[PDB]
């Protein structure tokens, strides 16, 4: 029962990490392209 | 070989007494096959019940690839990086000791780790135990150990005054005394100094409890190179010595510096 | 034993997304 809603914390930090991950690849993205303009 | 079957006795209990996994690593040294299995266990790695070891192994291993995925994402290790410092960096994130960029210097925490990671590295073949088990073994230094460590250059000096005077004399005489590699002995525990076959052996007794062990190994390299180090007569000499000490000897000293720590502390 | 190694993953993930968070707003401000 207690481990059942440690793992469940775990999963849901895991989900919050996985949105923050796409979001930083997103980011570099954009200032890869940024460079881009400077041509 | 009869002390490998007594061993085996108190690894076959569903739930293994950690206890006495302690004792006997005390008074005896572990076998190869069994070091990395009792290492984890006295660490806190595994748990003392031997069916969840599976089970806990799994979160070890994803909280492993997590951590280490994660400092691929933010740039901070690649291919090329060596595990060592990979290690260190997983450390850091852990600890939430990240610095900004790799190109960051090293500060001398960080060489210490560094520099035990290279050893069990030897000692541990498996990427996942090395890392927890180098994990455990550094934090166990800075919270176990936090308040002993500090105090063994004291005891260095005063257990070579009883094990022979007339050395420490001299090393006094080159006002050498202070200028000792303490930090390579009692914040490295000899990583970098003595070879990993010989120096797992005196780890077993740091991991079941004891650092005061580090003293009398320390002792113990310095009455085995007496005639070498009474030849010197410069506190730069004799510590250049010391950084750089003969790979043959260091089986001899472990078991004879075991064998002082005994005699001094007279273990259960 | 199982519990505590399952808490150690949720601390650890925790970490992780602290990292990221700073990571973000370095980004952030350096496209400005």
């Amino acid at each position: 029962g207690q481990l059942q809603a440690a793992e469940s914390r775990y999963e849901a930090q895991k989900r919050i990490t996985q949105v923050f991950e796409l979001e930083i690849l997103d980011l570099y993205g954009r200032l890869e392209k940024d460079g881009l303009l400077k041509k | 070989v009869e002390e490998k079957k007594s061993l085996e006795i108190l690894l076959k209990d569903d739930r293994l007494d950690t206890e006495k996994l302690c004792t006997f690593s005390q008074r005896f040294p572990l076998p190869s096959m069994y070091r990395a299995l009792v290492w984890k266990v006295l660490l806190g790695i595994l748990p003392p019940h031997h069916e969840s070891h599976a089970k806990v192994m799994m979160y070890r291993k994803e909280q492993y690839l997590d951590v280490l995925h994660a400092l691929k994402v933010v740039r901070f290790v690649s291919d090329a990086t060596p595990q060592a410092e990979v290690y260190l960096r997983m450390y850091q994130l852990e600890s939430g000791k990240l610095p900004r960029s790799p190109s960051f210097p090293l500060e001398p925490d960080d060489e210490v780790f560094l520099a035990i990671a290279k050893a069990m590295e030897e000692m541990v073949e498996d990427s996942v135990d090395c890392y927890w088990i180098t994990r455990r073994f550094v934090n166990q230094l800075n919270t176990k150990y936090r308040d002993s460590l500090p105090q063994l250059p004291k005891a260095f000096e005063q257990y070579l005054n009883l094990e022979d005077g007339r050395l420490l004399t001299h090393l006094r005489m080159c006002s050498a005394a202070p200028k000792l590699p303490y930090d390579l002995w009692f914040k490295r525990c000899f990583a970098g100094c003595l070879p990993e076959s010989s120096l797992q052996r005196v780890w077993d007794k740091v991991v079941s409890g004891s650092c005061k062990i580090l003293v009398f190994v320390a002792v113990e390299i310095l009455l085995t190179f007496k005639i070498k180090v009474m030849a010197l007569n410069s506190a730069e000499k004799i510590t250049k010595f010391l950084e750089n000490i003969p790979q043959d000897s260091s089986d001899a000293i472990v078991s004879k510096a075991i064998d002082l720590w005994h005699k001094h502390c007279g273990t259960p």
